[PDB]
């Protein structure tokens, strides 16, 4: 969870906004994705964001590579073997979080080195057992906060949450929500467009993940490289 | 919320944020159509010169002989469409009207449902899409000749999902059961609950007394809880669910998951699934795909926590020979997804014959759609 | 006789000396029915409680949008088997028990009748054998399924005639339509005459005012008289009868021999016959094979000759585009043969849009049957 | 009409019984059947049973032998022209003598020579038009007595019909209906048998049609010849 302050911190005293690329877990299979990520943090990725099993396409690439809940925890844990500063984000849904045991599941995530963690279909109003078990487990409850937003939604958002909000940008700071971080970025020009809107920083979902099955039988790597290298320069103030 | 999204530890709204307005307003625009006599009166109208509603209660004869159970039968086959489906599906329409909309949002596996909210849906003049996958016959044909559109399950309610999540402006989403996130569980038992209403005073008049018990199929419970929700007070007359057991609960194969999936989180909603051991959603099978739902009514899984209904279960075999008897002793063809309950009654007779019991199970449709299959 | 066995000049009992006391054992057991107040309250009985009756009066209010004609819509498709047949089937039923029969003989092409004979058999428990020819499935299999026996028409009418002809002590014949001789034609009127007396309730209370038409298809005319009858009285109310005019009359590939055929000598009866320029009798085309009778109820041609009746017709693609009309303004899929009916009524307001009128078609059954077909 | 009196008479002075042969027109063919006849009738036939299209065969065959119902009244001349003496019965169905108008066709049979005419399906209930014209035209309206006979029945037939009864037997003559004429014989043992029984002769229905049938592709007549013969002798006495 402080992880992400700090980020946050370093990425300020640079007055530049973060980059956050989004990608499966073990999505091309597992050794390559164990890869892909390692790129695309040396290339200049500042969190993470890893999803577990366009978007689509990804998850069912995936699962055909063998993807229990289980091997992705070994990734989890091999990544922030390799990589102890960047921030770690989950993208999950309750049924998996729930499964075996909630607590059990947050309790496991502090042990590999997990920061935050979105549930997407929790919403702010069936997030308390997701909320407190994480905060009891020193994990960061991201909530998305979408365009129908409320004042209310904002103010929930704003308390509730943590580590930093998914998008008011004026709203969400007078209520002191964690630094909203936007999230339709495939352009260096919507990077440095979010950070001048007053976004902490930019999250490019599938963006990224294109660029790795538009080159599956060609390990694209190169791609990731410049794609983010691009991305973060526009970041930069 | 207006109303409570729980019933017990199941229920709930586990939707995207983005979907949480939409649902909002629908509760919202229930809760002021359920006080409304007008709302009430064209729903109503509409149940009676449109649909065929009320129900005949048949009272079987020939297949209780030699034994001391007096069989009674609701004939959900005789309204228009041939299943319990077409009803719920107009008061939503109704519904989806009131709020404004103009266009209806819809998904099936084998068409069931997406001609129910097509034939709903050209009546009351509504534009409606129904999402469909690969089990795409003669009903992708009845739907688009019915101005539907036609485009696995958990997969085809995601589309739909996600359509309506951005639309819902004006489209508005047709859940197909009593399934899925509040209110859409309290919605369509309302818009379901005439069958049990009409049982009741029917029996009444025939036998001046309650059933023994009522037993209904359970694929995702809104025709098994549009007949138990009036007789739920009424703790002398007992409620049966069945589920499909497939080929046996010990193969596998099968597809109740009330009384062997395991509470999980999925269709927006909690209760009990058809998962792996580490999360993953699985299928239901049944000779009768209108019984495939992966899940069931929240309401159903706390009916039978607290005890108040039991739920059975029957193999395909056993629907298929309760099928084949309702023919030849009946002159009546039921679902195959209906037989399964009849299936349980017929059980419950045989094996106790000096056993004096009044039961009466829900008939929710005609068996010619499965004539080929049954063949 | 006790009954006038003619309808003007229509009618008779053209039937081999043989055959003669089964007919008479036939009236005298229907004049001993008609007067039983027991035999009426089962047959009553049964159709309400089983079949479905009353029908519902749905009132069209999509296709006549743009003009000044109301349609009302007799629901006969509403009835368990989705045809109006399934009605005085039971009537006949019940008389051959009342007189003692143990056994159903029937004969059908399409199978429509010989599933309303075995699903009527069935109920009340009798041996039932069928007779079909070439065109014999999704029926075959339906029939047999209920118990039947099954085993062109004009031939196939010839074999079932033959049996009954030494058996009748036991078994007794089936007619499927309101035509045959004599008490035949009388009996399945009665048998069906409820459709027309609930039409006429109705309407004086939708509308407090008789319908100006009465639309109605015609095979044989058992469903058209049945709506029919009740109105004869009511001077008003015209009816009209609608023959299948197939191809077109002016190719000959037509079956309306009540406009077009000429009196002749079949069937045990006098009426017009579809038959060669030296008395051969011949088919009768049409997309709806359930109507494919060469001839016409007596009583049909005697109202037309009076001018108490007028009889239009209707040609295939007439029927086809009354038939996808109604599913997209209605959400209701009718009976091909019952579209010929519906598809008059349109033309009717079609042509005088501002002309004021309140009609009624007979729709006497569902399309799903004639969905395969009609793709 | 007063053919079959004839008949009668000579056939009672030998006290012997009558077999009349059925068989269908035209049912080979045409020549053919022109044939069979003039066998059956020079084998010993005493009278005919001509149907107009195993019987149901006989049609069938007739049929797809080309022969409208003017191609046989052709045939019942040229037959009549070379046998002035047999009587000839005619087998019909309302409808065609209903067709082209009730009187026209008797008036055309007397024409050809027929004597006396039998409509299956035209019972004594409704015959009156039929029985009328038959006599008018001097035409012997045979109407048959079926096993479920009753006495009115026994007395309609009796008295409206004329030049034979087709089947009590003490009844039928105690009303005086025509000579009775018993039609299952297929062995000389039946038709003596109802000769005696009291019967003026007996009719081989589709008895002779199967000689006929069972032969089709060898031109038979020989078969006829003997087959006639035999039933006919065992009338003689
Ligand atoms: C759709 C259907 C069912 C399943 O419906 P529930 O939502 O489980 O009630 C059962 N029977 C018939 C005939 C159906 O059409
Ligand atoms: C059998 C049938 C008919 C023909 O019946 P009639 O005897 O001519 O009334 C017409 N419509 C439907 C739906 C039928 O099933
Ligand atoms: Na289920
Ligand atoms: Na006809």
């Amino acid at each position: 969870m402080e992880r992400y302050e700090n980020l946050f911190a370093q990425l300020n005293d640079r007055r530049e906004g973060a980059f956050v690329p989004f990608v499966t877990l073990g999505d091309p299979g597992i050794e390559q994705s164990l890869k892909i990520i390692d790129t695309l943090i040396d290339a200049g990725a500042d969190a993470l964001e890893l999803g577990v099993p366009t978007i689509q396409n990804a998850n069912l690439r995936a699962f055909a590579a063998g993807v229990t809940p289980a091997q992705c925890f070994e990734m989890l844990a091999l990544i922030r073997e390799k990589h102890p500063t960047i921030p770690i984000g989950l993208l999950m849904y309750a049924n998996l979080v729930f499964n075996n045991g909630i607590d059990a599941f947050y309790a496991r995530c502090e042990q590999v080195g997990v920061d935050s963690v979105l549930v997407a279909d929790v919403p702010v109003e069936e997030s308390a057992p997701f909320r407190q078990a994480a905060l009891r487990h020193n994990i960061a409850p991201i909530f998305i906060c979408p365009p129908n937003a409320d004042d209310d939604l904002l103010r929930q958002v704003a308390s509730y949450g943590r580590g930093y909000t998914y998008l008011l940008i004026e709203k969400l700071k007078e209520y002191h929500a964690a630094p909203a971080l936007q999230g339709g970025i495939s352009s260096p020009e919507q990077v440095s467009a979010a950070v001048r809107a007053g976004a902490a920083g930019a999250i490019s979902g599938s963006a990224i993940v294109k660029i790795i099955e538009k080159n599956l039988a060609s390990p694209m790597l190169a791609e990731l490289r410049s794609f983010v290298s691009a991305m973060k320069a526009a970041s930069r103030a | 919320t207006l109303l409570n999204p729980y019933f017990g530890e199941f229920g709930g709204m586990y939707v995207p944020q983005i979907l949480m307005p939409a649902l909002n307003q629908l509760e919202e625009a229930f809760v002021r159509a359920q006080k409304d006599p007008e709302f009430q009166a064209q729903f109503a109208d509409l149940l009676k010169n449109y649909a065929g509603r009320p129900t005949a209660l048949t009272k079987c004869q020939n297949i209780t002989a030699g034994t001391r159970t007096t069989l009674y039968l609701k004939r959900e086959d005789l309204l228009h469409g041939g299943a319990h489906k077409t009803n719920q599906v107009l008061g939503q329409a109704l519904l989806a009207k009131r709020m404004g909309k103009s266009e209806i949002i819809a998904e099936t596996g084998a068409g069931q449902h997406g001609v129910a909210s097509a034939l709903a849906s050209a009546l009351l003049g509504l534009k409606c899409r129904i999402y469909m996958g690969a089990k795409d016959s003669p009903n992708v044909f009845r739907m688009r000749l019915m101005g539907a559109e036609v485009i696995t399950l958990k997969d085809a309610c995601n589309e739909a999902l996600r359509d309506w999540s951005g639309s819902y402006e004006t489209a508005h989403y047709m859940l197909g059961t009593a399934a899925g996130p509040h209110p859409y569980p309290t919605i369509v038992r309302e818009f379901q609950r005439m069958i049990g209403e009409e049982t009741k005073a029917q029996i009444l008049d025939k036998e001046g007394r309650l059933p023994d018990a009522v037993i209904a199929c359970v694929g995702g419970g809104s025709n098994a809880i549009g007949m138990f929700a009036d007789f739920i007070n009424d703790t002398s007359v007992g409620l049966i669910g069945v589920e499909p057991g497939g080929h046996g609960i010990e193969t596998g194969e099968h597809g109740a998951p009330l009384k062997h999936g395991r509470v999980g989180i999925y269709f927006g909603m909690k209760a009990p699934m058809m998962q792996t051991a580490d999360g993953q959603i699985e299928e239901s099978y049944s000779i009768s795909a209108g019984l495939d739902f992966p899940s069931v009514g929240p309401q159903h899984a706390y009916l039978n926590s607290i005890g108040r209904a039991d739920y059975v279960s029957i193999t395909d075999d056993e629907a298929l020979e309760a099928f084949k008897t309702l023919c030849r002793h009946e002159g009546i063809i039921p679902a195959l997804e209906s037989s399964h309950a009849l299936a349980h009654a017929l059980k419950m007779m045989r094996e106790q014959p000096e056993k004096e019991q009044l039961l009466v199970v829900n008939l929710s449709g005609r068996g010619d759609k499965d004539i080929f299959t049954v063949h």
